[PDB]
């Protein structure tokens, strides 16, 4: 311990400012697109409880921005031109057509990813058999849901596969992936 | 000490048998080396610029002479001329390194501390060493001198018990660690084992060994070697190719490491100097006074090395400057006479260090050759296997 | 000219002796010059006056409306408090009031960064913080000093006995204990004792006053030595001698008799007295206060003795400390006066438990913890030498550069 | 040398605002004002006062002791 | 003769 | 009570007659109150 | 409510922490230059949390743990994903430094060109220093290390894909064109690895604020300061 | 609309840079000085002295070594138009007035 | 004296407005002089000018 | 207390533009 005065039984890890705004409220963790305007869960709540929609909009757009999304750097004064083209130099009708196309594409991609996740579930349920050598044939639903929401780093997947292959033990899961912080260099980016 | 009360005859026959001149008697327990700092005249601590500039200029002149010659006859000279210029350059640099070791312990020019820090850094860089880490390892050595299992920054001996453990784990005497120890402490390459020391500095390049308040100071210390090996070792190669590297840098480097290793190894190792564990009779003053050996060289060598062999005086008076080390020794030899050990650098000494004193066994508390020891403990392996019958 | 296998040890002895002497002299150097400042600190603190508080908040306040904030040193604060919130005040003779106020004031002022309260399950849940003879089971929840009137002569109860205790722990002292007792027949006792932790080599401080009908019948103060030979360090003896030359001079040298029981625990400079008039009592009171304060201030810089593997001298020292404290405890237990004044009123099975667990307990396998709150000194510091953040610097250079045109 | 850090708790400036202005606002002007003040600044009855001061201090000590106890320790 | 004696006594105390 | 009172006096307080023209605690006094509750 | 209570608790927590950190910095400065009152113990500067928040955390955690209890390593296989105290991309940096140095020296001896060894050993020195600093990622040097390593790998990628190497000239003109090979590819992978693990430190170094950022700010002193610096000190603030 | 609102609250410095600073105070003065020094023969009244007056009149403040106008004028005008001949004049007429040959 | 404080602001706005922006005061554009009947409001304007 | 930046140079007149075509 370094602590001269006070030291709880778990060491204090210095948490820092968040560097990115949270996912909105309307989004899901997966690849399938959101909902154009209103989410679906809004229909199963009290009218005097659905104020969190507009509050979340206010928070992401105006009042809770982490001072790291307001750094003036040389990369951002060029991204400004890209974005200003998209928002002021392109007519909203072409933007609307592109929006529809991109939605359709994302639905196809999400369908593909779901197919792949189910395939992975069979594969690892098969690998646990080699691992235990004997009976074990199940898989972990926790890991399936964590794979669908992109909550695993590749190293965690590899170590889980190895643990399965060697000792069965289908219920021992890697911890969880932490979100990536915004990269900053200097006046540069 | 190992040879306790016994007449002068056996002492002197042991002395001329091992190559020492005066063996040592026995010091009382319960003391400290810093005591005998009161036996020193106060004039020994005075600063004078004459000896300072002489000590920084003589080895520089030897180095410059060696380099001027070597470049005047770059690669047209036979191997013996190359060897001699390399030996001269290595010795000159060992002198400048003794000066840097003095600046690391803050006793060369105390009035200008920034200047002495910069000077020590500069003189230590060409050997690829760090000044703050050197200070730390040397202090840790002074605090634990001859302590078994703790003096890791000195010539810790290879004990019998750990060797037996490694032989039980290896399942025979043919493993990799086995042959490694076999060639490192049975061949003359032992006189260069200091290079191992060099690699154990850079404590993994790991800032997690130190106190946080010092990070910036430690990092800076590591950046002076690297900068050298990043800005100067290229130039040399680029300007002389492999040969122009092996003759201008690598041979003086090997000579300097010879000097370092032989000095330390002779300093704190001898058959009559025991290595007590902690709690089991380890005494500080007894180990710093009785457990030290003073090497005597020709006076030209001494003046070239900046009296680098005189180590006992600056362990009882850590502020005693470098040019007062010979004189001070003469004082202590009068009062601590019967207890000191002394030796002269001769071929017999190094042959004994290489061929005879290889393994340290604590039951007999002495050094014994590697081969007879391993075959003895292997015969006892056979006998415990016979004892393992049932 | 050469040295011997023995005189090395002579050198070691002489060196450690000169070191001990130097540090003991450095300890007394402070009191030596002006000993009167050990009692007259309150009067000087009062003389210097109320300090004005200069922190940005108070300055802004007193500039906005009018309100000046004032401070006071610790001595004046503990003099204003007095016998602060003891529940048995209003019944205590003024001398005992003065002495308790001074002693607890020095505790709260000198040891303030580490002074804790003794664990509550050891004394305060058994109901030993306020003890009454007319209610030995606490069915009045500790208000018996107010609900039950004093029994008249011959009634079942005469005479009533009341006790109140306060126990503290600290960093150097494993127990600081002050206890007051009253009895209806007109007797009042005061008993203070201070025990260093089992790892410190210091004498035990002790004081007793027994007064009857407003007249101090007995007064004893001393620093009981803890070593096996009844010998203090040099600086304790020097301080006691200097203070006795300062305060007790011109008073009785032949009244300082030594009680028969103290002859085995008392230091050669213990003070026992049955005072004559007012001047003797005033001298004794000044001396007791000064001695306590000097003792605490010399404790402020104490270092424990640690037993190293292989070292036998420190093991011997630790055993000697333990045995000295135990000797004091067991030789205090047979001071039959307080024992009988307790047992004839509260019973015996109660008295033995109380005297064993609280008054003179000794169990080396348990010393209470403490709470070091020195970081507080940082906060106070940074509220009077604050720092303003990088935007007040521009404003202040503007203020200066524009004010300096005159 | 030179340090730009604010070792003052903002709760204190807020407390002072509440006091003087409900019985300007929390900006940089207020902090530089307090720095200006600190800079230009650092350039019988006894017993009656004892009684008055003792009463005044014990009042607020007890008030805050009970506040803290009820909020952070009864729970 | 004092700049070295200061260092000497400091190092001795530490050691 | 005795301890907290000693500390509050030595920190500072607005005298009744100096003030001509404490609903909440400062931050030093809050450190002090929390510590005193932990010790005593 | 039980919702505004949470907001209040978080505000108090954050403010206590910020003040403790400011005290630590200012005390370090005042101490490094003599002016400190000698009861000060310089070990108090290693307590990172705050005394108050540490006490709150300790009490709450002990209440929880009390009232709730009314290669391959088979014991724990996921040891690599454990907070050991360094940067994840720390051994890769030293490995790449060793590779660069060895390859540069070998090439410049095998051919005769002096640029390979100079570039290789320069990059090796810089990357070894960065991988030394990256062994404690919470400090400030722990972040400057990552920045230094990213800069060096980016420069390597640039020299490879835009200027090429001297010892790779040919007789033709399109045979000797600067292209991306294996060194540039490793350096690019390293840069991506630094960016996707953690390079978010020292975020307060940017270009200074405009008069466009402070148009809507609620502070008159701050707006005046910025306008002054940018050259508009005389404009009238009709605000 | 929501996306535009979010983007506008995060891009105030770049908006002011591209609207008020890019041309008027970064590119226009550079172009103007370089273009003036491209024409305008290698005199001194024309390379240094007249631009000083016209810049003082246009920008409203005299350029001193603290401002980039002084250094742009210095480098381009002086060092590339007036130096290559004043150098010969000095190397012919003023170094013989000293010892060096 | 209280309005001495209150109008050393107008004085300093007239001498040096940059210093008065650093105190949170954007600009002083119009002031009122009220008071008791017959206080001689013309006199102080002379002094401040 | 200023930065190292040019001044506007066209708040007074428009003559400066005459150099951009001519040079071009
Ligand atoms: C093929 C179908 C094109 C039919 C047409 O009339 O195509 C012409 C279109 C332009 O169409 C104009 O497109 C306009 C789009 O307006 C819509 O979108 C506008 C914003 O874009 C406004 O919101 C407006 O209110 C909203 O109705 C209206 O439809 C006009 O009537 C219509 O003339 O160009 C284009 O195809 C797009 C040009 C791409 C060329 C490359
Ligand atoms: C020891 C390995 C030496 C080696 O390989 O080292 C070669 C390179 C690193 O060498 C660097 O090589 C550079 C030149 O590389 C180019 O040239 C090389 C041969 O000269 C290869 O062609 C390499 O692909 C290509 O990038 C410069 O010479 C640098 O000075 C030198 O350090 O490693 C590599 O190819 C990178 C190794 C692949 C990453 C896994
Ligand atoms: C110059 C004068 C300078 C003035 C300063 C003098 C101060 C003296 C202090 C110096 C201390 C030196 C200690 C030397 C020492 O530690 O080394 C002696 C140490 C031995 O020491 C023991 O070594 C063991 C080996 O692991 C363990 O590490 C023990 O902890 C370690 O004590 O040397 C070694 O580490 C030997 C193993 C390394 C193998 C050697 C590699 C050989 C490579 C060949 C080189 C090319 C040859 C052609
Ligand atoms: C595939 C190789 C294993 C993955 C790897 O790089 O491990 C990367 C791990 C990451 O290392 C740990 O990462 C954790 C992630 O949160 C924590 O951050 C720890 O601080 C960090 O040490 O490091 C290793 O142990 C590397 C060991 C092998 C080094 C490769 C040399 C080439
Ligand atoms: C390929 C580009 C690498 C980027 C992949 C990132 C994957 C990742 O996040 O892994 C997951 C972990 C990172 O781990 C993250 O660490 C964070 C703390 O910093 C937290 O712990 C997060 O929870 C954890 O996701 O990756 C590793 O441990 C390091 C992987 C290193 C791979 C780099 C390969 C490039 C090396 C080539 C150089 C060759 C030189 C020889
Ligand atoms: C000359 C250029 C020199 C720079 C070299 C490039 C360095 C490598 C790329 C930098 C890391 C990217 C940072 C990041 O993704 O930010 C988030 C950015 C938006 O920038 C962000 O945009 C945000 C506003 S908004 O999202 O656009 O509304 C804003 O908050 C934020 O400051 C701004 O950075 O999102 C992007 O999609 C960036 C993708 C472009 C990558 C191509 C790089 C070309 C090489
Ligand atoms: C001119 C300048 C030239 C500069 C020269 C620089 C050269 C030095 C670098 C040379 C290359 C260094 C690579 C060392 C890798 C290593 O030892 O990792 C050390 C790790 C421990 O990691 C560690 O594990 C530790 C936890 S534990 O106790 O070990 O479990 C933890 O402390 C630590 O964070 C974690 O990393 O050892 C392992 O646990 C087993 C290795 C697992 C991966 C094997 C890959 C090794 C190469 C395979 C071929
Ligand atoms: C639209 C802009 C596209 C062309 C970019 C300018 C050409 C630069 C190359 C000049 C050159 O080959 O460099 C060489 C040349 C000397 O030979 O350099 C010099 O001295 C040139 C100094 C003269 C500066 C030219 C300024 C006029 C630019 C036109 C602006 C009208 C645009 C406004 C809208
Ligand atoms: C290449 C030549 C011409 C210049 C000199 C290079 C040195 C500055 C390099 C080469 C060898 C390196 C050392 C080789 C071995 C190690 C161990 C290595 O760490 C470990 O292996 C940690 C323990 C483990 O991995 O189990 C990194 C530091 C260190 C001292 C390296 C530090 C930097 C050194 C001295
Ligand atoms: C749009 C792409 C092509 C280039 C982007 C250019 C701008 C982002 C740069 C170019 C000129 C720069 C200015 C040139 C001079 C200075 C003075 C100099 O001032 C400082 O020293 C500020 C640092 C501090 O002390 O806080 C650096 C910032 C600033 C205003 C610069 C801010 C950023 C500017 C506008």
């Amino acid at each position: 311990t370094s602590a001269p005065f006070i030291s709880p039984m778990t060491p204090y890890v210095p948490e820092e400012e968040p560097t990115r705004t949270p996912p909105s409220i309307k989004d899901t963790g997966t690849l399938r697109p959101a909902s154009e305007w209103y989410p679906q869960w809004m229909q199963y709540r009290r009218r005097e409880d659905n104020y969190v929609f507009w509050q979340d909009k206010f928070m992401r757009c105006s009042t809770d921005i982490p001072w790291a999304e307001k750094r003036w750097t040389l990369f951002s004064t060029v991204w400004y031109l890209v974005q200003q083209l998209r928002f002021v130099g392109t007519p909203p009708a072409l933007r609307y057509v592109a929006f529809l196309g991109w939605r359709a594409l994302m639905f196809q991609v999400y369908a593909a990813h779901k197919a792949l996740v189910l395939w992975q579930c069979k594969l690892d349920a098969g690998l646990a058999r080699i691992g235990s050598g004997g009976a074990t044939a199940t898989f972990s639903k926790t890991m399936a849901l964590r794979r669908l929401h992109w909550r695993n780093s590749p190293l965690a997947e590899a170590l889980y596969a190895l643990n399965l292959y060697k000792t069965g033990r289908v219920h021992l899961l890697p911890p969880v992936a932490k979100p990536i912080p915004r990269p900053t260099f200097f006046w540069l980016f | 000490t190992s040879l306790d009360g016994l007449p002068e005859t056996q002492k002197y026959v042991y002395a001329d048998e091992w190559g020492f001149s005066r063996v040592g008697a026995d010091f009382p327990p319960g003391s400290h080396p810093s005591l005998f700092s009161q036996l020193l005249p106060q004039a020994l601590f005075a600063f004078d610029a004459r000896a300072a500039v002489a000590a920084v200029a003589v080895p520089l002149a030897a180095m410059a002479a060696g380099y001027g010659w070597l470049w005047y006859m770059h690669s047209i000279a036979p191997v013996w001329q190359q060897a001699l210029c390399a030996a001269l350059i290595g010795t000159g640099y060992a002198g400048l390194f003794k000066v840097a070791h003095e600046c690391a312990m803050m006793r060369f020019i105390p009035q200008m501390p920034g200047l002495q820090a910069a000077l020590g850094t500069l003189l230590m860089a060409p050997a690829l060493y760090s000044l703050p880490s050197w200070r730390l390892h040397h202090l840790h050595h002074l605090l634990h001198t001859n302590m078994l299992w703790q003096d890791v920054w000195g010539w810790h001996p290879l004990t019998k018990v750990e060797l037996a453990d490694e032989m039980v784990r290896s399942g025979g005497s043919g493993g990799a660690a086995m042959a490694a120890a076999r060639l490192v402490l049975t061949t003359p390459i032992k006189l260069f084992a200091s290079v191992g020391h060099w690699l154990r500095s850079w404590d993994g390049l790991d800032l997690r060994h130190f106190h946080p308040a010092s990070y910036v100071e430690v990092l800076s210390g590591w950046a002076a070697p690297l900068a050298f090996a990043g800005l100067v070792l290229p130039a040399v190669v680029s300007a002389g190719g492999l040969s122009g590297f092996v003759s201008c840098y690598l041979a003086p480097w090997l000579v300097f490491h010879f000097w370092l290793s032989v000095l330390s190894l002779t300093a704190h190792t001898a058959p009559h100097i025991p290595w007590r564990a902690e709690g089991d009779g380890w005494d500080a003053g007894r180990a710093a006074v009785a457990g030290t050996v003073t090497l005597r060289l020709p006076r030209p060598l001494e003046v070239l090395l900046n009296n680098a062999n005189y180590m006992l005086p600056q362990a009882v008076a850590p502020g005693l400057p470098m040019w007062s080390a010979p004189a001070a020794y003469a004082v202590l030899a009068a009062r601590l006479g019967p207890y000191l050990t002394e030796a002269s650098m001769s071929l017999k000494l190094l042959t004994n260090h290489v061929t005879r004193w290889q393994i340290y066994d604590e039951e007999a508390h002495t050094y014994r050759p590697m081969e007879e020891v391993v075959d003895e403990i292997e015969a006892d392996l056979q006998q415990l296997a016979a004892a393992a019958q049932q | 000219s050469p040295l011997s296998p023995e005189d090395i040890m002579r050198l070691v002895q002489q060196h450690e002796d000169v070191a001990a002497a130097a540090e003991s002299e450095q300890l007394v150097a402070q009191f030596r010059d002006d000993p009167q400042g050990l009692y007259e600190y309150v009067n000087r603190a009062y003389a210097e006056g109320p300090r004005r508080v200069t922190t940005p908040i108070s300055l802004l306040q007193e500039e906005i409306t009018g309100a000046v904030t004032e401070s006071y040193p610790a001595a004046v604060a503990n003099d204003i408090i007095g016998m602060g919130s003891w529940r048995l005040k209003d019944d205590v003779d003024p001398v005992i009031e003065f002495l308790v106020a001074r002693l607890e004031g020095c505790w709260r002022e000198i040891l303030d960064t580490d002074l804790c309260l003794y664990p509550r399950e050891k004394w305060k849940e058994q109901g030993w913080d306020l003890v009454d003879s007319m209610d030995p089971h606490q069915e009045l929840e500790g208000f018996s000093y107010a609900d039950i009137p004093d029994p008249a002569k011959g009634e079942a109860g005469y005479p009533r006995l009341q006790l109140e205790n306060r126990v503290y722990c600290s960093k150097v002292f494993r127990k600081l204990h002050v206890e007051v007792g009253l009895r209806q027949d007109g007797l009042q006792v005061l008993h203070v004792v201070v025990y260093p932790r089992y790892s410190y080599d210091m004498p035990i401080f002790g004081m007793d006053i027994v007064m009857v009908d407003g007249r101090v019948t007995l007064a004893v103060v001393d620093c009981c030595p803890v070593r096996a030979d009844l010998k203090l360090q040099p600086h304790y003896m020097e301080t006691m001698a200097l203070l006795q030359r300062t305060f007790l001079e011109g008073t009785d040298p032949a009244l300082r008799r030594i009680p028969e029981w103290g002859s085995k625990i008392f230091s050669p400079l213990a003070l026992c007295i049955t005072p004559s008039g007012p001047e003797e009592l005033a001298a004794f009171a000044k001396y007791a206060v000064a001695l306590h304060r000097a003792y605490l201030t010399m404790s402020l810089n104490a270092v424990p003795v640690v037993a190293g593997p292989g070292d036998r001298r420190e093991a011997a020292r630790l055993q000697e400390i333990q045995d000295g404290q135990k000797r004091f405890c067991d030789n205090q237990l047979v001071n039959k006066k307080t024992r009988r004044v307790l047992e004839v009123a509260m019973g015996v099975e109660w008295t033995e438990a109380y005297m064993s667990q609280l008054m003179f307990d000794f169990d080396p396998k348990y010393e209470p913890p403490y709470f070091d709150a020195s970081f507080e000194k940082l906060y106070t510091y940074f509220d009077e030498n604050p720092s303003f953040g990088e935007m007040a610097d521009e404003a202040m250079e503007l203020e200066r550069g524009a004010e300096a045109e005159r | 040398k030179r340090e730009g850090v604010l070792t003052m708790n903002l709760k204190d400036y807020n407390i002072l605002l509440n006091q003087v202005y409900f019985a300007k606002s929390l900006n940089f002007a207020l902090i530089s004002h307090s720095k200006k003040l600190k800079e230009l600044n650092v350039s019988k009855k006894s017993f009656k006062k004892k009684y008055k001061d003792k009463a005044i201090i014990y009042y607020e000590v007890g008030k805050f002791v009970l506040n803290y106890f009820l909020n952070n320790q009864l729970t | 003769t004092l700049q070295n004696e200061r260092i000497n006594k400091q190092l001795n105390a530490f050691l | 009570l005795d301890f907290v009172t000693n500390k509050f006096i030595t920190l500072g307080y607005i005298a009744p007659e100096n003030a001509n023209l404490q609903s909440e605690l400062l931050s030093t006094k809050e450190i002090i109150l929390t510590n005193s509750f932990k010790r005593f | 409510g039980d919702r505004m209570s949470r907001r209040l608790e978080d505000i108090n927590k954050a403010e206590r922490q910020r003040v403790w950190d400011a005290m630590r910095v200012a005390a370090a400065h005042r101490y490094a230059s003599g002016q400190m009152p000698a009861w000060f113990d310089p070990e108090w500067l290693q307590q990172e949390e705050a005394p108050l928040n540490a006490m709150d955390r300790m009490r709450g955690e002990q209440r929880r743990i009390e009232e709730q209890q009314q290669w391959w390593r088979e014991d724990d296989p996921y040891w690599p994903l454990r907070d050991w105290g360094d940067h994840p991309m720390r051994w890769w940096t030293l490995a790449f430094a060793a590779i660069m140095a060895a390859g540069g020296l070998a090439t410049s001896v095998a051919t005769g060109y002096v640029e390979p060894v100079q570039a290789g050993l320069g990059a090796g020195a810089l990357l070894a220093l960065a991988g030394a600093a990256m062994s404690d990622a919470r400090c400030v040097p722990g972040a400057l290390g990552v920045k230094l390593a990213w800069a060096v790998c980016a420069l390597i990628v640039l020299k490879e894909v835009s200027v090429g190497w001297q010892h790779k000239r040919k007789r033709r003109l399109a045979a000797s064109a600067p292209r991306l090979e294996l060194t540039g590819l490793a350096a690019a992978a390293l840069c991506a690895g630094y960016m996707l693990t953690d390079m978010s430190g020292m975020g307060e170094v940017a270009l200074p604020p405009n008069p466009g950022a402070v148009f809507k700010s609620p502070d008159v002193a701050y707006r005046a300061s910025v306008w002054q610096k940018w050259g508009y000190g005389q404009v009238q603030m009709r605000v | 609309g929501e996306r535009i609102w979010a983007w506008r609250n995060r891009s105030e410095n770049e908006r002011w840079f591209w609207e008020v600073f890019a041309w008027d105070r970064l590119i226009f003065p550079i172009l103007v000085i370089v273009a003036w020094e491209y024409l305008v023969p290698n005199h001194l009244v024309w390379a240094v002295l007249a631009p000083l007056a016209l810049l003082t009149w246009m920008s409203g403040r005299l350029p001193t070594p603290a401002t980039p106008e002084f250094w742009m004028l210095a480098y381009f005008g002086f060092y590339r138009k007036v130096w290559p001949d004043a150098a010969a004049w000095l190397q012919g007429y003023v170094v013989p007035l000293m010892g060096f040959a | 004296d209280e309005v001495k404080k209150e109008i050393n602001e107008i004085i300093e706005y007239l001498r040096n407005p940059a210093l008065l922006r650093s105190r949170g005061v954007a600009r002083i554009g119009g002031v009122l002089l009220a008071g008791a009947p017959g206080t001689g409001k013309t006199l102080l304007a002379k002094a401040i000018a | 207390s200023l930065y190292f930046v040019f001044t506007q140079l066209n708040q007074k007149t428009f003559l400066s533009y005459w150099l951009l075509p001519v040079a071009g």
